[PDB]
RNA sequence: UGGCACCUCGAUGUCGGCUCAUCGCAUCCUGGGGCUGUAGUCAGUCCCAAGGGUUGGGCUGUUCGCCCAUUAAAGCGGUACGCGAGCUGGGUUCAGAACGUCGUGAGACAGUUCGGUCCCUAUCCGUCGCGGGCGCAGGAAAUUUGAGAGGAGCUGUCCUUAGUACGAGAGGACCGGGAUGGACGCACCGCUGGUGUACCAGUUGUUCUGCCAAGGGCAUCGCUGGGUAGCUAUGUGCGGACGGGAUAAGUGCUGAAAGCAUCUAAGCAUGAAGCCCCCCUCAAGAUGAGAUUUCCCAUUCCGCAAGGAAGUAAGAUCCCUGAAAGAUGAUCAGGUUGAUAGGUCUGAGGUGGAAGUGUGGCGACACAUGGAGCUGACAGAUACUAAUCGAUCGAGGACUUAAC
């Protein structure tokens, strides 16, 4: 459940270390997204010398979430952390390597370069 | 809150009608005869249930 | 659920420790009846313990029954005598060892009161 | 228009055959009787009076049982008509059973939502709190009673009172299963009102 | 617990499933679908939660995947795995391993206990 | 913004915010249209339309405004610039102090700054819930009709139609199908979680059960890890769907008055998220007190009658065991040919391997006996305990006419 002021670790190589969620997008009075979700950011950490860099206004989606996800056949999945992919408007992400599992609901959402380059899909 | 103005006797009298008390559930007892409360025992033989 | 009896959790256990003993003493006591209603499955519960007689279920006892006299001459506590008296008293019935007989309201403030016995 | 009587027994789950697993609520459903047939000539209007759950002789009374004796039936303890039947393929005295529906029906389910006593605003009416601190003093509170001019507050000012035991209506629930040799229905999601609680279920209104 | 909803879920009871206890280590072969095909992934980790009874049981494995560790709640008698193999039995004091979310590495070791 | 000074100075509390809304339409979005310097996508302007909806932050006491990020949209006003016996008290105008400035001065603002007590147990109406009484031409038990009232009413994106109509290109539809969300509402606890002070376990200090072992008290439930029922959202299921009738703006058909023309005068259509229904809930005190099914039956007294009194019928209550109900009444499940609650027995779920004993170890401790022991509310069974005996209330059915 990420809302305004969640902070999430970034799980790509983009230069963003650590971003805070601005907004949540897709629909007016909209509280809190899940994975698969893209969520406006502000980059709050930055690895000196990335593409993006401390402080810019960036889109990202949700690959990990602490609260996880209920899936149709009954199971769960919740990870340890939340953490997010800087992406641009056409769901590619700006990085070019993904860190850590992500979970199997970003194939639905259509994040497929970000499935592909994720280490594990669960 | 105050009241605005005071009560009339009508008023009064017309609120204090469920102000009431019940007669008690009496019921003799058997053994002895004095009467006591429906399915209590009774205090003045101390009979239950046809038993002292 | 269960009742509270206007007493917090420790002074309801503590209570209900104190009727217990007094009930297996004197075999019979006179209180509310909110508290005998609630003193019945309390005081049941301890007589299976009796019941069972192995040395498992006297320690669960233990930890519950006040140490209190119970027979002065023989010098028997409580707990002896609920596994002495008691439990050879009801070896054949399966439960319902306690019956609650209600008197009238008590003066000084209306109390409902009631005799609990062992049957 | 379908329907029967039935008890809320409690919830549970079932997996569907490509593995989604389904909540499902269990509904006791004896086989109903048709107590009474109502006829627009004689009474104004159409409709099936089904009784439900054999009562005690010594629980029901002499006018129950001369109505029930043209079913010649036990006195039931659930009485419940039924609006938009088709009357001719119904006869006082027929039993209705739950395999009048099937897998996959689309029905309503009516109940009395269990009961909550007496609640305030923010629970009763799903209101907002006051600040809980910055030293406010308004917490559980139901809000300004209005403004000023009318001189009075107008009805409808929601505020607290008894909530819960409404009649309520669930509409367009999936039959899961029907159980015959039990008299079980298995809806998919669940139903008001507490567990033994009447439970009516009819073909959807709105299909 | 009610007796008849006990009947009414039996016979979808899976019965080929192995004795296992909060702490033991399993692979637990999901069968993923993805449509038309479908394809066994293995999730191995520790048991660390089992709740519930009867049809409505559920058990949560969690593993450190590439860092990060992850949690898989299933229901036990699900379709959708196709086996679970015991692959050590672990000795712990207790029915909830929660205590293990905050640890790693070392600290997050279970003593192994031969069955 | 003012003008007036009519009400209030034996008191009508202020700006902003919070809680709760309600109304108007001069319509911000959604719906339907006319015109266009409307190709398409977009727009401009005007008409109809108030059903629903109409964001979260940074700065500031702020209203406002600027900015950040969204949204279909971020509408304008009234309600004592709605709402302080509902809350807050930051701004402003009590007493302190200080700066700038003015004054000979006490002090003051043509300016700032730091600090500064928000009282009231609801009598009446009103509002939200719950009962008692009587009535409804006999007395009862159920099931109901619906005059009437309330609720709900929102909308995005994507796929398809179709890269089609349109256009030189750029770009890019109407209408019609289909999927999936946001906000909102209803219900429910099977799932994920929260709580769970009479559940299980670990553990510290001290005191007690004579001591060991095993336990009790107190330390926020001593603390810590879990957790049953119940209650719960952030969890789950479902809803605003299909449509009918009459209309608004608009579009018309036939058609004169007025040989033509004309939507109109007679006549006949079409046409909105709006109106009346459809959908949900309450509803016969609807005194106009309705309808259907079933049950009881014409008693005994007096009085010339009218009428009164007394036992009862069907039925219900008092009282009692309770919870699925509940502030209390009420409601519901039961009251001995009874499973209503407790207990008992068997389980579920929960905890997680009891005590005793044995073995291994110098010892802390480990292991076996043994998924053990313990277990509030959950399930089934079982009259073992309590639902005793009793008492109270409750009909005999007016007159007129009409038809039988
Ligand atoms: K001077
Ligand atoms: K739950
Ligand atoms: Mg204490
Ligand atoms: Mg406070
Ligand atoms: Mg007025
Ligand atoms: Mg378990
Ligand atoms: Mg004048
Ligand atoms: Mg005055
Ligand atoms: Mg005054
Ligand atoms: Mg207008
Ligand atoms: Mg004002
Ligand atoms: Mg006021
Ligand atoms: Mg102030
Ligand atoms: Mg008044
Ligand atoms: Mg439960
Ligand atoms: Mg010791
Ligand atoms: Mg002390
Ligand atoms: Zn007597």
């Amino acid at each position: 459940m990420i809302q305004q002021e969640t902070r999430l670790k970034v799980a790509d190589n983009s230069g963003a270390r650590e971003v805070l969620t601005i907004k949540v997008l897709g629909g007016s009075g909209r509280k809190t997204a899940n994975i698969g979700d893209v969520i406006v950011c502000t980059v709050k950490q930055a690895t000196p010398g990335g593409v993006v860099k401390k402080g810019e206004v960036v889109k990202a989606v949700i690959v990990r979430t602490k609260s996880g996800a209920r899936r149709s056949d009954g199971s769960y999945i919740s990870f340890d952390e939340n953490a997010c992919v800087i992406i641009r408007d056409d769901k590619s992400p700006r990085g070019t390597r993904i860190f850590g599992p992500v979970a199997r609901e970003l194939r639905e959402n259509n994040f497929m370069k970000i499935v592909s380059l994720a280490p594990e899909v669960i | 809150a105050v009241p605005f103005r005071r009560t009339s006797k009508m008023k009064k009298r017309l609120r204090r009608t469920h102000f009431k008390l019940n007669v008690p559930g009496m019921t003799e007892c058997p053994s002895c005869g004095e009467m006591k409360l429906s399915h209590r025992v009774c205090k003045a033989c101390g009979s239950y249930n046809g038993k002292d | 659920s269960y009742r509270k009896l206007g007493r917090t959790s420790a002074q309801r256990k503590a209570m209900l420790r104190d009727l217990t003993t007094d009930l297996i003493i004197n075999e019979r006591i006179e209180t509310t009846e909110t508290r005998a209603k609630e003193l019945r499955s309390v005081v049941e519960k301890m007589i299976t313990l009796g019941k069972r007689g192995d040395l498992h279920a006297r320690r669960q006892a233990a930890a519950y029954i006040r140490n209190e006299v119970a027979n002065e001459e023989n010098n028997q506590d409580a707990l002896q005598k609920l596994f002495s008296d008691i439990a050879t008293r009801y070896e054949e019935r399966q439960g319902g060892y306690t019956r609650i007989m209600k008197l009238g309201p008590r003066r000084g403030d209306g109390a409902p009161m009631a005799i609990i016995e062992l049957v | 228009t379908k329907g029967i009587l039935g008890r809320k027994i409690g919830m549970t789950q079932v997996f569907a055959e490509n593995g989604d697993l389904i909540p499902v609520t269990v509904i006791e459903a004896a086989p109903n009787v048709v107590l009474q047939k109502k006829t627009a000539e004689n009474d104004g209007y159409e409709a099936i009076q089904l009784g439900f759950d054999d009562k005690r002789e010594k629980l029901s009374n002499k006018p129950e049982k001369g109505h029930v004796a043209k079913a010649e039936t036990a006195p039931k303890r659930f009485v419940k008509e039924l609006r938009g039947v088709e009357m001719d393929a119904y006869e006082v005295g027929q039993e209705v059973k739950v395999e009048i529906f099937s897998a996959g029906e689309i029905v309503d389910v009516t109940g009395v939502s269990k009961g909550k006593g007496f609640q305030g605003a923010i629970k009763r009416h799903g209101q907002s709190r006051g600040p809980m601190s910055h030293g406010s003093r308004y917490h559980r509170r139901p809000g300004s009673m209005g403004p000023v001019d009318p001189n009075r507050v107008f009805k409808g000012k929601l505020l607290p009172g008894r909530m819960g035991g409404e009649q309520i209506t669930v509409q367009n629930l999936e039959i899961v299963k029907v159980d015959a040799e039990r008299n079980l229905l298995l809806i998919k999601g669940n139903v008001p009102g507490a567990k033994k609680s009447l439970i009516t279920v009819k073909s959807a209104v709105k299909s | 617990m009610q007796k008849l909803i006990e009947d009414i879920t039996k016979e979808q009871l899976r019965t080929d499933l192995p004795a296992f206890r909060p702490g033991d280590t399993l692979r637990v072969h999901v069968k993923v679908v993805e449509g038309n095909r479908e394809r066994i992934q293995i999730f191995e980790g520790v048991v660390i939660k089992r709740r519930g009874g009867g049809i409505s049981e559920t058990f949560t494995v969690r593993k450190i995947s590439y860092g990060v560790g992850v949690e898989r709640t299933f229901p036990v008698h699900t379709p959708k795995i196709a086996k679970i193999e015991v692959v050590r039995y672990g000795k712990v004091r207790r029915a909830k391993l929660y205590y293990l979310r905050e640890l790693r590495g070392k600290a997050a070791r279970i003593k192994e206990i031969r069955r």
